[PDB]
């Protein structure tokens, strides 16, 4: 039983907030209501399993999620993978499992401090309930609830742009590039 | 054969159950799991291609490949050629039960509670649960869904409006 | 009276001012324990005590009148009108007890409950908690009451706080 | 004694009063332990020793008046006066145990919990914790060695004069 | 010993002491398995294998030495000299378990459940063990997969605590 | 119960920094999953217990951990053993519970003031995103960070090395003297 | 409550500067774990409560106290006590329950310039990290750091002694009268 073993140990070395992230990334392959009792990396695993997209001859995917939080050393020291590796596999078209959509918020959501975040929900406050609007509301909750009512999605993302462009132009650019990729 | 069935029957889930006989309802109930197999072997058509097909429609693609030792080509093939066991309505309700949460099933027990009492519907109940309810009222059909789409756009969930109205469109 | 405007009112207010909504209306359901605003809402509309004039006269104590301009479309004249022109849903005690609240800050209360650290117990007050918290455990051991502010008169000057003194005096006077 | 005055009163209180109550009448219903407060009252009730001195009694444990006051319409004079003349259903042994329990906040009965795990093996209580050792045998009416003990050890005198003037007024 | 002391034993009992119990006596009810406890004490007191001693052997085991000082007013020394005297009704093989399932939390059977779920395929520790005990994977003289399992978890105490029974045992 | 009541007097004795420099220096005996949810230093002797590590009969643990950590007191006072004595044991060889690697990091960490960590943040702004270069971290979370990102392994120093050669050589030595013992 | 309306009234007059030396003061009644979350007068009186070192009866700590901050005009007006009842008090045995080792230091503690404290801490930087020999930092902090490392106590004084010998000696004749008091 080496494997529940060797995915225990990956699990054991994950706080609160990558496992929110992560929770945030599966949002493509794993329902709501799936997804509101989640509080461990196990429970995860196991929906996973659920899907068979994990089990011991299948690794990619897990391998891309924990790649994509960049926590190398849990890739390095179980997956026995390198970084280039996994940049090379990624490269290659059709491998992709994961919207980089999804990616490029997730991104972008690395990219704000606190002082940026009080910002950002002072500059939404005309177009988003305060309701939603909750001091304890991160980054990710807002993409979710903006996600939720169809103001936010891959087609609409003027108003994104536009909220965004105070804060910061990067996120311009990475906007751009993500558009130019499809 | 019989294993198989005590294998399945044993690897479900409570609530997976609940979806199962939400689903198998449209047929036309049995508490167990296994007298609504007895029910189908004898009765229905219990065919591979139809149990296959309902799996696939929980998600359970684990006890699809484990047990049938088949891959998702063969259910994907016989809804390309024809749905025969489930309908579309009863697969959208299940997908829309399946993303909404604990507020969410809280807020439309509350909304719909305007022309429904408070013991018919009483309380912890799923999406299924008020569906059905919906059902016995009889003012939810396949094609009659303008109700439920206001109140749905009344909790701000305006992706599953959307998602009503394509498929309203293809059917 | 729909639910929709209910739940509309429900998600619109922020959880502050939630806690000042339950102690405004606490003597009007008082035989029973209300968790929640939502739930609190849905017993007055069963006991049919609940109305528009209701709700208004509400919003207007929590002061959030452009809620009422832009769903009800009604200013703060008319619910001052029908206040004046109908008995009061609330009691001039609970308004002042809230208005006492809402004029404070943090620094105070931790004076406040050490001067009356006698009366309660240290794990009840060891929990942060709000003037109208204390108020109501005051009231739960009968020290406080709307026709004896005695007690609280007496903390407040000893604050070296005297315009809520006189604050109370007023309101002693109306009586 | 209205039934309905039974369920008034048990809507009144909250969950933590309703603990707090469960644990006082814990001594005279130990041959049935009640799962629910509501039931303890009515057991109390048929047994006949629940009446209005008892139910103002059990009330003013709780320090509860405002039901007095507008329920029973009685002040805390005249339940004292009953109080000093009638016998008490409560020993002071429990109402001790009570007003400690009131007195240490959350932080500490970890402290406590954590040196007392030798003699012992997950939101603990103190009235929950009293009430363990009391199931081990260790803590009773009449011994308060541990307790007392532990307390000093914690850096928490007050309660040991409580305990020590209990002791002397016995 | 009479109906009345059992069904006072019954009445003063908790779920949790109760299911332990239940678990405890597996090794005895082997013949067959009663659904109630109460039927259980009645079965083995119609087996004549159930009297006081044994009473107070069960009572020690489960800790509940306030029932027997209320009950049987009897103390720990009695049935310690009891059990170094008596041959020992069940085996520590049961004992040990139990301890161990006192010890384990819901995340950590969460955990060993997950661990464990590959040689298989809510429910508690206990109910894993009488599971494995079903499938025949664990016996009173085979403890390397248990002690692995809990070696995996790095819960360290208890591989000491079997290596050491083990090493008593012979 | 005088072994319990002798742990509780040591952990009265402690303020939130040093129980975050234990919960630092215990990482490779801890996973991070029962790392987070520790506020007190009662906790983690409750963890280290389980593990095994700290007993009646065995103190030598915790006798390392307050040695490295600059606590003599407590230790002549609730242990009753000096600095000799603790050092003579260090010196035998095996006995160091603590990889010397942590113990140089938390050297170096010690001997920063806050313009060198503002300094610091800023040099790190080559290949770390300003969301961990953002002032509320400490240098602890910029080596745990960097440690999660494969670039300061126990092997891999030379970025370690070029960032701290911007503020003081004297951290080159340090860095020199824990080479020279392996 | 006339009792705690005079603590309060006593602990409103207060200020950081005294706020921090009453909290110094306290070190043996107050460990570090209680000690740290300490930030106002009412606070400490409750610490000082639950000990059972201040109350309606017995009010001789809280006079020790303010004679040794040297607050005579709260003495005098929310205690009605003298200087000279609160010497004879002192005078009489057993009566003080404050070290004179922490008078003591306290004394010189008061009795130091900035360029003297700039003094001390380049005298003492070898032996001490330049956090804790921050500019901000006070006598009182290196002194509790000393006494942490067990270079600094009653068995031993020499260094103290070496290290003010180079700007006065007065303090060096208040160390050694208190030598030969005890």
């Amino acid at each position: 039983m080496d494997f529940s073993r060797n995915l225990y140990d990956i699990g054991e070395q994950l706080d609160s907030e990558d496992l929110a992230s992560l929770k945030f990334l599966s949002l493509d392959y794993i329902p709501q209501r799936k997804q509101e009792p989640i509080k461990d990396a196990l429970m995860l695993f196991q929906r996973l399993q659920e899907k068979r997209m994990l089990e011991e001859s299948n690794l990619s995917f897990l391998k891309e999620l924990l790649f994509r939080i960049n926590r190398l050393d849990l890739l390095i020291t179980y997956l026995n993978t390198r970084k280039e590796e996994m940049e090379r596999e990624l490269q290659t078209p059709g491998r992709a499992q994961i919207s980089a959509y999804r990616v490029m918020l997730y991104q972008i959501s690395e990219e704000v401090s606190r002082s940026e975040l009080r910002s950002f929900k002072g500059g939404l406050q005309e177009e988003i309930s305060k309701c939603k609007l909750d001091d304890d509301m991160n980054l990710l909750d807002i993409f979710i609830e903006m996600e939720k009512r169809v103001i936010l999605g891959e087609g609409k993302l003027d108003i994104l742009k536009r909220v965004c462009a105070q804060i910061n132009k990067s996120l311009l650019k990475i906007i751009n590039d993500y558009e130019e990729f499809s | 054969s019989a294993e198989v069935i005590h294998q399945v029957e044993e690897a479900l889930d409570t609530d997976e159950k609940e979806m199962l006989l939400f689903l198998c309802r449209d047929v036309a109930v049995p508490p167990n799991v296994r007298d609504l197999l007895d029910i189908l072997r004898e009765r229905g058509k219990l065919s591979v291609g139809d149990l296959a097909e309902l799996l696939y429609r929980v998600r359970r693609f684990d006890l699809l490949k484990r047990i049938l030792k088949m891959d998702r080509k063969a259910v994907e093939t016989h809804l390309l050629r024809n749905p025969h066991l489930v309908s579309d309505y009863r697969v959208l309700m299940a997908e829309i039960g399946e993303d909404l949460d604990k507020s969410d099933v809280s807020s439309l027990i509350f909304l719909m509670k305007d022309y429904m009492g408070r013991g018919k519907i009483s309380k912890e109940k799923s999406f299924l649960d008020l569906v059905v309810e919906l059902e016995k009222l009889n003012l939810v059909a396949p094609d009659q869904l303008d109700l439920l789409e206001k109140c749905l756009k009344n909790i701000h969930r305006i992706d599953l409006k959307t998602k009503i109205q394509k498929y309203k469109q293809s059917v």
